[PDB]
RNA sequence: UAUCUGGUUGAUCCUGCCAGUAGUCAUAUGCUUGUCUCAAAGAUUAAGCCAUGCAUGUCUAAGUAUAAGCAAUUUAUACAGUGAAACUGCGAAUGGCUCAUUAAAUCAGUUAUCGUUUAUUUGAUAGUUCCUUUACUACAUGGUAUAACUGUGGUAAUUCUAGAGCUAAUACAUGCUUAAAAUCUCGACCCUUUGGAAGAGAUGUAUUUAUUAGAUAAAAAAUCAAUGUCUUCGGACUCUUUGAUGAUUCAUAAUAACUUUUCGAAUCGCAUGGCCUUGUGCUGGCGAUGGUUCAUUCAAAUUUCUGCCCUAUCAACUUUCGAUGGUAGGAUAGUGGCCUACCAUGGUUUCAACGGGUAACGGGGAAUAAGGGUUCGAUUCCGGAGAGGGAGCCUGAGAAACGGCUACCA
RNA sequence: GGACUUUUACUUUGAAAAAAUUAGAGUGUUCAAAGCAGGCGUAUUGCUCGAAUAUAUUAGCAUGGAAUAAUAGAAUAGGACG
RNA sequence: GCCCGUCGCUAGUACCGAUUGAAUGGCUUAGUGAGGCCUCAGGAUCUGGGA
């Protein structure tokens, strides 16, 4: 989420080893490290064209995606930096040889080079623990919006 | 002895959770080495399978570098100035990572001008051919040259004193510098 | 729970070793070593359970402390050390040389092999890296370490490795087409020169493979172990060639050879 | 700490315990073949039931199906080794046939009577518990 | 019963912690700690005995003690010890200054040397001339092994170059 | 292996339950009990309490022998056989037992470590150690201080131990060493160029930090700052070197330094041989124990996806005193609110959150046979938990250990 | 190797897969419950077949299918191909 | 003929109920706080700043 300020901490934000010597006058002040994820993924060009810091974020940042990629649709962003999707699925019950329907609500960081809403598909790739709860990272937008500006005013 | 499981600590759905087990070794912590300044102490603590870990408290020597400059000196460790998670780790001056400190400048003094030929601030053969090399390349920087005038400089450390038993860090330089600098005056 | 487990119930025992059901409680756990504990066989059952050499377990120390035995070439003095796929037992006594090589139904079998094929093994990289100082090494699946291998070595190729000395002396690299026996899963121990791979990145690369009757199923790519050329083994397969028989079919050559 | 031996019961009982009908039909097979327990029809029927079953689920199964070739023929086999089974009904449609006294009269109490040597059922037992 | 211990000042006791390496107690495990009476070092009338060493001695000899003398069990049995309960150089040998501890079978009166150790003998100079033989050897032996992989790089390059100008 | 029967009425057909019937690796109890084989067995109630004995110790040619021990013989005047005691080393963290707690916990199947530790077994791996660097540092090998033992003692009492006198090391604690080469910084002198130099030091591995290399997505150019190799002196640079992964700041290497400086054999058993300038010179055979880093193997620790019994006479729950997330640190073997600062206001829930109950350890499985099901699993295998209850910790590679210690409670 | 890809359910075959238990082949423990043995000769100097197969579902992985049932698409054109 | 309730006897079960009743178990506020561990000191002694 972060938006504006970018060095808005107590800490100097900046990415690790990633020296910029100002004895060598440049033009683009911040030198950027990045990576590509792997698995198929696009690094959104928002995370190297960003400014941002995230060191949560797959491609900025330090964490690694393998084991369990996921989908499921996001219904809460409410907090800094994080999202909680829910991931239905029916669920089978042998003797009545019927399904029914389930759910789990999966905690997942979410970088800056996303711009996600509430109500878009997203994909997510496990992840080394990154909080208490969180284990795994926003690594691709499947969504937009649903059709937003096509709920505009009249003729 | 602390542990650091999440065994006790609520579910996310905010559940008690009824202990299962006593407190397992491995999931051990100790308590922390709240480094301080001058005069070596050290305490090697015995860590899991064989393995020593270094605690520091009182320390007044140590490496640090100047990056751009390409070198590592040892200086003294002035004293710590700017906190990003405590301001009692300021007041006291303790040592941990991140913490800004102030060095002695003089060794990054002494090896400046007998590398560069220029002095900060204000006749040898082959030197003057080296010191006449180098330049446009002595330029050094403005907030960081005003430094050594005072005879101390801004620096991050950039190690864990209470592991290693080490207090090392790199001279503060350019956005860095600049950001703990507005940081220290408009504080100050 | 505490610390290391230094015993085996017989039942937990791995069960291509035949190990029978009474008689005891315990079965030999497998010494540390060169080959994993589910996919070794402990010299105390090669010398008594399948040999027949010893009577005892107690009789298999005293067979074993006077060096007759020797695996690889170095002499071995461990009740249950670990042997395991590819390597050589030797009788110095007896003149008897052996390989650990894998049946059909999936289990290893009494393989007498020559004077001369027995002075060497194959094995198969499981990784090579860049080593200190800048050397490069590959390990073998029986973790064989050696320095200096050539550049055209990669991992999941298969190696001839010298034994007398420790060096690499061939390699085969990884090749639709190459012959393969098959070390783990149901197809355990079946023999077929390959088809070809699935990808599948972040996971389990399958290997299709096809022996010398035109059948055809797969395996997890880590269970697929390189040794030669279409007909032409590197080592001696044991009778059957690892082709695995319908129990119909094996019913039927066991009840046709009946004639006395 | 050791393994589990393994067992199982070799007989099963009749689930109405007074029907007058099959209780005849019982004591009389006794008589003819020497048996001294309801048990030992118990124990033979119950042979029979299972087998039974396993003539019933492979019949089921498609004609020529690998299972069912298999062992079926391996179940055949046995039943003719031992005499139970006709050489012409070699087919299991007949081993859902069968019936008791089919494996009755193959026991080595019969045998020892049925070919002279002991003339009677009686003395056929009598004889072989005395070595 | 209970026996003073060095320094706890007091003339009582007390029931200390005690470790590895310290007196009045012998642990029966390793790292093994046990909480022990133990009385002061504060002589006190409630002792059942002093222990004194002498000083100094005074006018008179005591009977069993200034009058008696008692030896040494054991004598120097490493090397350089001899060298110095009889002052040596390493020049003398030792072997003919060990002691020699006389004793009687009945009808065979034997001789008892110990077995000096750290002495210097022509078996440990050969496992010293071992042990650098190996590691300069091994050195050499690695190093040709390195030119020698050196040169398959080398003449692989020289068959990426005659490939690269075949076609 | 798809069956029913007795009981409501005067009789009738229903509904419906009660009774009969059969099995139970399902416990008891009663009567009766001859033969072979097989063999469960203080789970249930009281994870209640326990007299006594036993259940963990261990030595190879090869760490330590002046036993004032035995044996004597067979060469051994340092030692040499055998060997108590004791030192040192390893083990006691396996095994055995039990099912108290435990309901998203454990457990299962399936994942992850690019998130770590790992005695051992197996495979590799160390020419670098000193110093202002000709009157040198033990390397033909440097230091004591201790058991056993001897002797003097103390207490009713224990695997209690004190004062005195000895003596070992693969215990303790020290401390030398070795080829050639190249590269780096310094630079005494000389001379003006385009510029070059004798010789001085530094450079094992590990540790800590900063910096760089670690290419590749198809091809080319100009210019600034430094500055590499070859002159046919305007100039060119021509061959130009690259590991793995789906993915990394990976493996590995380079620079400036840092360290109460990790490791780099002061060890042991067998044989005793070459080789001349005849020094007991210089060499040298098989293999033990060790030793760093890497690998391997035995492991461990966390960890993804999905799956639990009854309960709404439990509807809201979670942030006192972390609840959900961000930044920094600290702590740890290491990720992580694990803990602490600061900041934010989040996390879960009728698809049942949260709470309660369980006469709940979870699985492999057991009992019942048309099928669908229903009931059960303390208990021979795997996992987990515990050692009267709690907590704490020493040792160690591994324990929050109980046939280890410390404390409180009983 | 680059550049991008509407989501699902179902079903198929398959990989990965502890043993003991269960189903079940072979074998005459004297029979049998069992066991995993055993069987042949030159029974004076060894020959030899075994120690199968099946079930292993819910989840996860891999592949074939394109019916049935969901989903998303282009209407203020902010459309699609160049 | 059947049949309903008060009332009366015997026995049994459960309910309500003064006792601000009793007991066991699990969590827990506040107060007091053992012990090991870390840490600031200390220095019986015993050597070369350390133990
Ligand atoms: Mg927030
Ligand atoms: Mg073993
Ligand atoms: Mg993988
Ligand atoms: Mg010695
Ligand atoms: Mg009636
Ligand atoms: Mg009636
Ligand atoms: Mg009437
Ligand atoms: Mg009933
Ligand atoms: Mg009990
Ligand atoms: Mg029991
Ligand atoms: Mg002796
Ligand atoms: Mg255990
Ligand atoms: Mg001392
Ligand atoms: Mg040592
Ligand atoms: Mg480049
Ligand atoms: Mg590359
Ligand atoms: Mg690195
Ligand atoms: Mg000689
Ligand atoms: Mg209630
Ligand atoms: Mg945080
Ligand atoms: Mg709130
Ligand atoms: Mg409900
Ligand atoms: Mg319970
Ligand atoms: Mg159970
Ligand atoms: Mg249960
Ligand atoms: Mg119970
Ligand atoms: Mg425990
Ligand atoms: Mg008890
Ligand atoms: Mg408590
Ligand atoms: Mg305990
Ligand atoms: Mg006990
Ligand atoms: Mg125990
Ligand atoms: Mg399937
Ligand atoms: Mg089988
Ligand atoms: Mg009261
Ligand atoms: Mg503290």
């Amino acid at each position: 989420s972060t938006e504006l300020t970018v060095q808005s901490e107590r800490a100097f934000q900046k990415q690790p080893h990633i020296f910029n010597n100002p004895k060598v006058k440049t033009s683009k002040r911040t030198k950027r490290w990045y990576k590509n994820a792997g698995l198929g993924f696009k690094t959104p060009k928002t995370a190297i064209e960003g400014s941002y810091i995230d060191k949560k974020c797959p491609f900025t940042g330090l964490v690694s995606i393998r084991g369990k990629i996921l989908t499921g649709t996001v219904v809460s962003t409410k907090m800094h930096r994080t999202i909680v999707i829910r991931r239905a699925y029916l669920h089978y019950i042998p003797k009545y040889n019927r399904y029914e329907k389930r759910h789990k609500n999966v905690p997942v960081h979410v970088s800056p080079a996303f711009r996600v809403q509430v109500g878009d598909i997203v994909t997510v790739g496990q992840c080394r623990p990154i909080s208490k709860t969180v284990r795994f990272n926003v690594v691709k937008v499947s969504a937009a919006a649903a059709k937003a500006n096509k709920q505009f005013a009249k003729f | 002895g602390i542990s650091r499981d999440s065994r006790h600590k609520r579910s996310a759905t905010g559940a008690k959770r009824a202990q299962f087990r006593k407190k397992r070794k491995f999931e051990l912590g100790r308590q922390p080495a709240n480094t301080k300044i001058g005069a070596k102490r050290i305490h090697s603590v015995r860590t899991r399978g064989g393995n020593k870990k270094y605690r520091a408290l009182r320390i007044e020597t140590g490496n640090f570098s100047w990056a751009s400059e390409g070198i590592s000196k040892k200086t003294r460790i002035a004293g710590v100035v700017y906190h990003p998670s405590n301001n009692e780790l300021v007041r006291t001056n303790t040592l941990t990572k991140a913490a800004i400190v102030q060095i002695d400048a003089t060794p990054f003094r002494q090896w400046f001008e007998a590398h560069y030929g220029q002095t900060l601030g204000k006749k040898s053969k082959n030197a003057e051919r080296k010191w006449a090399a180098r330049a446009a390349s002595a330029k050094i920087e403005s907030s960081v040259e005003s430094q050594f005038s005072a005879g101390r400089l801004y620096a991050c450390i950039s190690s864990r004193p209470g592991q290693s038993g080490r207090c090392d860090g790199y001279i503060l330089e350019g956005e860095e510098l600049a950001f703990y600098l507005r940081r220290l005056t408009a504080k100050k | 729970a505490r610390g290391p487990k230094k015993h085996l119930k017989r039942l937990a025992a791995p069960h291509h070793w035949l190990l029978d059901k009474l008689s005891g409680c315990y079965a030999p756990r497998p010494s540390a070593g060169p080959h994993k504990l589910r996919e070794s066989l402990p010299l105390i059952v090669f010398l008594r359970n399948r040999l027949k050499y010893a009577l005892n377990g107690r009789e298999v120390k005293a067979i074993l402390m006077q060096r007759h035995v020797k695996v690889d070439g170095k002499v071995r003095t461990d009740t249950t050390y670990p042997a395991g796929f590819m390597d050589v037992i030797t009788l110095d006594a007896t003149n008897e040389n052996f390989r650990l090589v894998y049946d059909v139904k999936g289990r290893f079998a009494v393989h007498r092999i020559t004077d001369e094929e027995a002075s060497y093994k194959l094995g198969k990289v499981k990784k090579v890296q860049l080593g200190k100082k800048g050397v490069p090494y590959v390990v073998t699946h029986d973790g064989r370490t050696i320095r200096y291998p050539d550049p055209n070595i990669k991992v999941n190729d298969t190696v001839k490795i010298d034994l007398a000395s420790g060096k690499i002396t061939d390699f085969i690299k990884f090749d639709a087409g190459k012959l393969v026996y098959v070390t783990g899963g149901r197809n355990l121990g079946r023999i077929g020169t390959i088809v070809h791979k699935e990808r599948h990145d972040g996971g389990f690369d399958l290997v299709h493979i096809k022996d010398s009757l035109d059948n055809t199923f797969v395996t997890r790519l880590n269970n697929v172990f390189v040794i030669g050329e279409q007909g032409k083994p590197y080592i001696s397969l044991p009778k059957g060639k690892g082709i695995k028989l319908s129990i119909a079919e094996e019913r039927d050559r066991r009840r046709a050879q009946q004639g006395l | 700490p050791r393994a589990p031996r393994t067992y199982s019961k070799t007989y099963s009982t009749p689930k109405r315990p007074y029907e007058s009908s099959r209780l005849d039909a019982e004591l009389k097979l006794a008589g003819e073949f020497g048996l001294k327990n309801k048990k030992e029809i118990y124990r033979i029927s119950f042979q029979l039931s299972k087998i039974r079953r396993a003539a019933r689920d492979l019949l089921t199964r498609d004609e020529k199906d690998p299972k069912r070739l298999f062992e079926g023929n391996a179940l055949i086999r046995r039943l003719v080794r031992v005499g139970v089974l006709s050489e012409d009904k070699k087919k299991l449609d007949y081993v859902l046939a069968l019936k008791v006294e089919d494996f009755l009269e193959r026991r080595l109490q019969t045998q020892v009577y049925k070919l002279g040597l002991a003339k009677s059922v009686h003395h056929a037992r009598v004889l072989i518990t005395q070595r | 019963g209970f026996p003073m211990k060095q320094g706890v000042l007091l003339p009582t006791r007390i029931k200390l912690l005690l470790t590895k390496n310290v007196s009045c107690y012998r642990p029966r495990r390793d790292g093994e700690r046990k909480r022990k009476s133990v009385r002061g070092a504060i002589v006190g009338p409630d002792l059942a005995v002093l222990a004194l060493v002498i000083v100094k001695k005074g006018e008179q000899e005591l009977e069993g003690l200034t009058d008696t003398t008692v030896p040494k069990r054991l004598g120097p049995k490493r090397a350089n010890n001899i060298r110095k309960f009889f002052g040596l150089s390493k020049e003398d040998d030792v072997r003919d200054f060990v002691i020699r501890r006389e004793v009687t079978k009945g009808e065979k009166t034997y001789t008892k040397a110990p077995k000096i150790q750290r002495l210097v003998t022509p078996q440990r100079l050969q496992r010293k001339r071992h042990q650098r033989a190996l590691k300069v050897r091994n050195a050499q032996a690695q190093r040709e092994a390195a030119a020698e992989y050196a040169q398959l790089l080398a003449k692989r390059l020289s068959e990426r170059k005659a490939e690269k100008a075949e076609i």
